[PDB]
């Protein structure tokens, strides 16, 4: 059994006010069974694609989740994390900076 | 069903040559098995095909596999009464003991053997331990000879059956008849059939 | 590669209890139990991978498989019933996709016990006309009153088993064809030369084994209990 | 200059009966198809995933894989049941199945098999095997996978001959893609560090294709030997994200440059002043 990494980021340069895409790639995780959502301000974001799951050359597998966002002064944006490997979800914020 | 073979059954005469047919539906087809059943006995396997266009031959047998068509003939040629039998199609979806078969239904052969010199005859036997006893025999009857079930219930006759003695080369055909009623000897036992003209009753 | 069953031949009740025994030593891990009914091919019930497993096939309902050694795979119906009649096949195999099949156990479920009954046997000498006639002579059998129709009939000479110049009815005829539990008849030759059966060295005997109750089986008829058995009859040749 | 080709599938079995199989499919960081347990066809994700395969050649090699992905399923089943009660429920299968190709006609192929996430098995020559470290509870389902002859020599045609023939085929029907030159952009940003007093500065990169890429924080001309680069991140787009940290003393920001090398700059490097 292996912990998922989670790491979030924008593909451009982010400007309030401005439509981007915000990327949430989870890697490092076994098993496979995995669910992934995309918050904003903790609800989740209807409209989220994910990348079809593939693995590494270690086995661990990986996926990326990817949505559009505006960001602004007050929204925030996370990504949200339930695997067998963890007693409770793991949550991280993505942090522009 | 997955496997399934034609036709159901047949008849034919010492001699001739016979097809028979195996078309399946499984998948994988990794092997084809040809089995003989003799009536009450078990498999005796005849043939194995293996590859996608296939033959092989055993003695009389041959058989062909087309794994495109899905479909199989095991030839006989110059049938014997021995022949007479099921055939069975057998079909392996693996090349491992992590296959299963899938076995077709059968088909039954019946081969009719040739009588060289027919006499026939109706004979009396009587019981070894009560001379009083007795039973008729209808014996060496060409296989056009018909034995019909008798008229009188308290009659008992059998169906026609034919024996090989091996180290003569001979065959022959016969039935049985018996019974306790006061009116029964063997020159009217198989009068319910038609018999041969020439028929020897002795005295 | 070889595989035996026993029994081999087996007449149980509605209700009983019967096991379905199956050896085989090829120290083949893997061991199969299909039955054979007419109008289908054989038919997978359970399987084994080794010791200790059992596995359901594709119609295991009704039977209990077991495998308490790598030699022995055993068929167990619990509550016997009259679909379970049938011809039972064993085979065992090890990695390779062959299967090595046994000869066969043909069971038979009645409803009730209490038509059974063995067979007497009658053996009939040549006629002295087909000797005159043919130089050959015919010896009939006759096994007659028995139920149900589980018999094997067999020719043996000086104690040893012939097969060549006989014939034996593909099945009995009923005694009563117009009763429920009709009793049986069957009827078996041995053809040999004249000279054969006119030698008074050679011993000629028509024996039926007969498939009827076991001893465990109870019975309450006054009658004697018609127990699995041998019946025959003999005679010697003579000029 | 050389590129492997990797067919990823990942099979999970919940229990005696659930089960799923899905994979996709690599050439180099490209994905030229995915195959869905919920689809009988193997779907293209490149309009060039055919190849230089024929409708036909590839309408009988989708059918062998139809086929396989069955016989598959039922046979980890079987084996599970064959190993009982050594191995149980939950199981998780994955192959990673290709070839990687060189200059010339040169070529090497793999099969490589794991279980509960380690690779055990692999696939070499003309039989399976099992690879040190493997348990030894294995040598009876290769046994039984070896008995299979004709599996053998399907899949020493796939290893020896399909596979580097097909992906020939895919380079060239492919160029144009494998070849794309996708630009870098590049923004600033800053944290505070693990230590107090500290600033961790983030020079962000993104939207680059191919891989090879240069980033260093600098000073002037100095490169800051502190310049930690993070992992390599995908984006949606088949384009790639990097970022490159330094850890520097608050105030000492003034005077610092990020600078970005890509082969799609031609030369013209990004240079980002704080
Ligand atoms: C990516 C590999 C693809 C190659 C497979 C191509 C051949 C195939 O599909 N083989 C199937 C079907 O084979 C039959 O039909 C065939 C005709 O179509 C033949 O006639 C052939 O002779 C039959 O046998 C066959 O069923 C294979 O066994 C399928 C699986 C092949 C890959 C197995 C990978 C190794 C698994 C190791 C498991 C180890 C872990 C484990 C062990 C035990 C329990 C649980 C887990
Ligand atoms: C296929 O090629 C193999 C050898 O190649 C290696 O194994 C392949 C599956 C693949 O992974 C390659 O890139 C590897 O380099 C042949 O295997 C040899 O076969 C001969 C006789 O058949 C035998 O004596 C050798 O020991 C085998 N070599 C090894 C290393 O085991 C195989 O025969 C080829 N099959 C066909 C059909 O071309
Ligand atoms: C993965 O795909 C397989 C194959 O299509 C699915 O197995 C089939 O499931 C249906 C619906 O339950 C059954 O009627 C079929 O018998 C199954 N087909 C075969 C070939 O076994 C399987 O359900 C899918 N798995 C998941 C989790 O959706
Ligand atoms: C044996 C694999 C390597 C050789 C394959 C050459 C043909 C590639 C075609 C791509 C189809 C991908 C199918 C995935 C099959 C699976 O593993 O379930
Ligand atoms: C098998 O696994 C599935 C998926 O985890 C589960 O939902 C299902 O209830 C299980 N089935 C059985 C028969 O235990």
């Amino acid at each position: 059994q292996k912990t998922p990494q989670i790491q979030v980021y924008s593909r451009h340069p982010p400007e309030n006010g401005k439509p981007n895409i915000l990327n949430c790639y989870v890697t490092q995780f076994h098993p496979p069974h995995i669910e992934i959502q995309m918050l904003k301000n903790g609800k989740k974001i209807p409209k989220v694609e994910m990348s079809d799951m593939s693995f590494s050359k270690d086995w661990s597998f990986y996926i990326l989740a990817h949505t559009e966002f505006t960001p602004t002064e007050t929204d925030t944006y996370a990504c949200r994390v339930k695997h067998a490997s963890m007693a409770e979800p793991k949550t991280v914020y993505w942090d522009r900076d | 069903t997955q496997v399934e073979q034609s036709p159901q059954s047949l008849v034919v005469r010492q001699g001739e040559n016979c097809v028979l047919q195996c078309n399946y539906s499984v998948t994988p087809d990794n092997h084809l098995r040809w089995f003989k059943q003799d009536t009450g006995k078990g498999l005796v396997s005849l043939t194995v095909l293996v590859d996608q266009k296939d033959k092989t031959s055993n003695g009389r047998y041959s058989a062909t596999l087309d794994k495109d068509a899905k479909h199989s003939t095991l030839h006989i040629t110059a049938t014997l009464l021995d022949d007479t039998a099921t055939y069975i199609c057998v079909v392996g979806d693996r090349g491992s003991a992590l296959g299963r078969l899938h076995f077709g239904a059968g088909t039954q052969l019946i081969v009719i053997p040739d009588i060289q010199n027919p006499d026939p005859a109706v004979y009396q036997l009587r019981d070894s331990k009560s001379s009083d006893k007795s039973v008729c025999l209808f014996t060496d009857f060409d296989s056009q000879t018909n034995v019909s079930q008798s008229k009188d219930s308290d009659v008992y006759i059998t169906d026609k059956c034919v024996l090989d003695m091996r180290s003569m080369d001979f065959k022959s055909n016969s039935a049985v008849a018996w019974s306790n009623k006061s009116d029964f000897a063997c020159a009217n036992a198989f009068n319910n059939s038609i018999i041969p003209e020439d028929t020897f009753f002795p005295s | 590669a070889a595989v035996t069953q026993s029994p081999r031949n087996k007449v149980a009740v509605t209700g009983g209890k019967v096991t379905l025994s199956c050896n085989q030593t090829n120290n083949h891990n893997n061991m199969y139990w299909y039955r054979q009914d007419t109008g289908h091919g054989l038919r997978l019930i359970h399987y084994s991978y080794g010791a200790g497993s059992t596995e359901k096939g594709d119609i295991p309902d009704g039977y209990k498989a077991s495998r308490p050694s790598q030699e022995n795979f055993s068929l167990i119906l619990e509550l016997a019933t009259p679909s379970q009649t049938s011809v039972y096949f064993c085979a065992s195999g090890d990695e390779g996709y062959t299967q090595y099949f046994g000869p066969g156990t043909r069971l038979l479920v009645l409803e009730d016990l209490r038509n059974v009954t063995p067979p007497k046997v009658s053996l009939f000498e040549p006629s002295k006309a087909e000797i005159s006639h043919t130089q050959k002579a015919t010896l009939v059998c006759l096994a007659t009153g028995f139920y149900p129709d589980h018999v094997e009939l067999s020719w043996w000479v000086n104690g040893k088993e012939v097969h060549s110049g006989v014939c034996t009815d593909p099945q009995p005829l009923k005694e009563q064809p117009a009763l429920n539990d009709s009793r049986y008849s069957l009827s078996s030759r041995l053809r040999v030369s004249a000279t054969f059966w006119q030698n008074p060295r050679n011993h000629f005997r028509c024996q039926v084994q007969f498939y009827g109750l076991s001893e465990n089986d109870e019975w309450t008829q006054d009658r004697a209990k018609p127990v699995t058995q041998i019946v025959s009859a003999e005679a010697w040749g003579r000029a | 200059k050389n590129y492997t080709f990797r067919c990823l599938q990942m099979s999970s079995f919940a229990n005696r009966s659930w089960s799923r199989t899905d994979s996709v499919v690599w050439l180099g960081d490209l994905q030229t198809h995915r195959w869905s347990n919920d689809s009988a066809t193997i779907s293209f994700t490149k309009p060039w995933s055919q190849g230089k395969l024929s409708n036909q050649q590839w309408e009988k090699l989708q059918h062998m894989f139809q086929v396989y992905r069955v016989s598959f399923t039922r046979d980890i089943q079987e084996l599970v049941k064959m190993m009982s009660p050594k191995e149980d429920y939950p199981i998780e299968i994955q192959l990673s199945a290709g070839c990687e190709m060189y200059p010339g006609n040169a070529s090497e192929s793999f099969l490589h098999v794991a279980f509960q996430g380690k690779y055990v098995v692999r696939f070499w020559g003309t039989s399976w095997q099992t690879v040190p470290g493997a348990p030894s509870w294995l040598d009876l389902p290769i046994k039984v996978l070896n008995a299979d002859q004709g599996t053998s020599a399907t899949v020493q045609m796939l290893l020896n001959d399909t596979c580097p023939l097909f992906v020939r085929g895919l380079l060239e029907a492919g160029k144009s893609d494998l070849e794309k030159q996708e630009k870098p952009v590049a923004w600033l940003s800053s944290v505070p560090s693990s230590a107090h007093g500290h600033r961790q500065l983030v020079c962000h990169v993104s939207g680059f294709y191919p891989k090879p890429v240069w980033v260093m924080w600098m000073r002037g001309d100095q490169e800051q030997q502190g310049t930690h680069r993070g992992d390599f991140l995908p984006n949606a787009d088949e384009t790639w994200y990097l970022q490159a940290t330094l850890d520097v003393e608050a105030g000492e920001e003034a005077g610092l440059a990020c600078r970005v090398k890509h082969s799609s700059l031609g030369g013209q490097d990004i240079i980002l002043y704080w």
